[PDB]
RNA sequence: AAACUUGAGUGCAGAAGAGGAAAGUGGAAUUCCAUGUGUAGCGGUGAAAUGCGCAGAGAUAUGGAGGAACACCAGUGGCGAAGGCGACUUUCUGGUCUGUAACUGACGCUGAUGUGCGAAAGCGUGGGGAUCAAACAGGAUUAGAUACCCUGGUAGUCCACGCCGUAAACGAUGAGUGCUAAGUGUUAGGGGGCCCCUUAGUGCUGCAGCUAACGCAUUAAGCACUCCGCCUGGGGAGUA
RNA sequence: AAAAAUGG
């Protein structure tokens, strides 16, 4: 089963960061059993609308395959805590 | 479900004399075929045609209209029925229409019209009337 | 009239294609009724699902 | 249940080669529906929708079982005791 | 007792869906709260008043708290046995339709008694509480006004688990099956050359036939067969 | 979009 996985991290991240943040997040969609068949960055784009009173964010993709949901699920929790991630969906297909 | 094929037949018979067509195919059955005899020898319909195919066979009867288009068959009634059935004997044999009609009956001696179910003195369940 | 999707013959709609979901959604972002983008309304529920998605996703505005 | 283990069950229970329609088949796979969805129902409660349709299974499973039960004793009651459902 | 495949199911290839249950995430607006500016009203009605404001209201700009419902799409459109189901995402799960004809070979229909679901209000325990709003309180209207109108406002409306089991719970039309002119739209498919045919729904118009009439009319209220429920003048009374 | 009852 696939999962598309979209992020948005705030606009004022450094870079080292924002590359320590993706890593850690890529690697917990990879954890469970899961495979993240391809990650890419759709770099910083303008938002529709404030979100937390950010006009901008960066735009994180992953493609995940898995055969259960764990890693998903992780990732969600882990992104709704963390203050970093403004935004994130997962769509099955 | 299907519950009584003699008066689904009968039935088509009727609503194909109502809308006045000319042919009438419907699934066959022994019954079926000898009650489409008995009524092309007593001249309410032109012919009766039997298709051997697959599954259970077909009956195509062909009505038959006078003069003027008047109808030969007026009406039809299936008598005995799932829920209830009827038989007569020799002497109860009951006259369709005075005698201008037939009772279609089945009896031991096959299944033949009331005329001839009193003149061999037998009795049996009374299919139909046809008039 | 005919359809842009049933011409096309595309089959699926992406929640990330802005610029197409741009042209069925109105100036102040209300999704245009399909008796006027001409669409069918197979297509049309693929289209609305997307827009929301993309809606949610920040890509596209509600108002 | 998954396509792979109503195939599994129709190869466990079938009669003969090619046999998919056999009650034994029909009523084990049945069997495998009504199990699963009363595991989801443990969870699910108040799916009176999902409960209704459980119903209507059970409901062709019984029928089934009383034509195998009238035209075979033997092979009703072997089936029976195969799949625990007495 | 023995055979058959059309009914009924199973297999294989597809299709759409606000079908259900549980978590999660959003944006608009209402309310309230805290600030900045600013002042003589705001609100409401047929007209007013109550009320709020001058202790600075209302308006306007920024932020915060919380509950509820999901604008546009949206359509005699879709899904469900019915009640009903409309933001998005994920997980679990029910049913339906289309095409083959491998498979079982009548395994079917109906259904008393039973057993379950069932709008809204209501009840119990616990939580929540924005809005709206029975009761209630003022203000009006009026001969009166235990109303309609206005300003507030509690239960409730929301959630979980129980209970209740009723509605003009309606298409005022039980279920199954077959047969009987046509024209035209729409939803999901399929086959053949924008067109033709076809399956299943969903609308409109319209013969035969039916009807007291109104009307129904392949989604019958027509022609038939099976099973079930129900009626027998009005009131008393859905009462004792 | 104020109010205007009743008639063996
Ligand atoms: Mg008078």
């Amino acid at each position: 089963r696939t999962y598309e996985v979209m992020y948005i991290v705030r606009p004022n991240i450094e870079e080292d960061a924002k590359k320590a943040l993706v890593e850690r997040f890529n690697g917990i969609l990879a954890t469970e059993g899961a495979e993240v068949l391809e990650a890419k960055d759709w770099g910083k784009r303008r938002l529709a609308y404030e979100i937390n009173d950010f006009k901008d964010g960066f735009y994180n993709i992953v493609r995940v395959k898995s055969d259960n949901n764990k890693a998903t699920d992780e990732f969600q929790r882990l992104a709704k805590i963390s203050d970093d991630i403004i935004r994130y969906m997962v769509i099955r297909e | 479900t299907m519950t009584d094929p003699i008066a689904d037949m009968l039935t088509r018979v009727r609503n194909a004399n109502m809308v006045r067509h000319e042919k009438l195919e419907l699934p066959a059955s022994n019954i079926k075929k000898e009650i489409a005899e008995i009524l092309k020898s007593e001249g309410f319909i032109k012919n009766v045609e039997y298709v051997e195919d697959d599954k259970q066979g077909v009956l195509r009867l062909f009505l038959k209209y006078g003069q003027n288009d008047e109808r030969v068959i007026t009406g039809l009634k299936r008598i005995s029925k799932p829920g209830l059935r009827v038989y007569a004997k020799a002497s109860e044999m009951p006259k369709v229409l005075n005698g201008l009609g037939i009772a279609l009956v089945s009896t031991s001696e096959g299944v033949i019209t009331d005329k001839e179910a009193r003149k061999r003195n037998v009795g049996g369940e009374i299919i139909a009337y046809v008039w | 009239k005919v359809c842009y999707f049933t011409a096309n013959g595309i089959t699926h709609i992406d929640y990330k294609d802005t610029e197409l979901l741009k042209r069925f959604i109105s100036e102040r972002g209300k999704i245009l009724p399909r008796r006027v983008t001409g669409t069918s309304a197979k297509y049309q529920r693929m289209l609305t699902t997307a827009i929301k998605r993309s809606r949610h996703m920040a890509l596209l505005p509600y108002v | 249940i998954s396509q792979e283990r109503k195939n599994e069950i129709i190869k466990e229970y079938r009669v003969h080669e090619t046999d998919t329609g056999s009650p034994e088949v029909q009523i084990a796979v049945l069997t495998a529906e009504i199990n699963a969805v009363n595991e989801h129902l443990r969870t699910h409660k108040k799916d009176h929708h999902s409960r209704r349709g459980l119903l209507k299974m059970v409901g062709r499973r019984r029928h089934l079982l009383n034509y195998l039960r009238s035209k075979d004793i033997q092979r009703y009651r072997e089936l029976i005791k195969s799949l625990g459902i007495r």
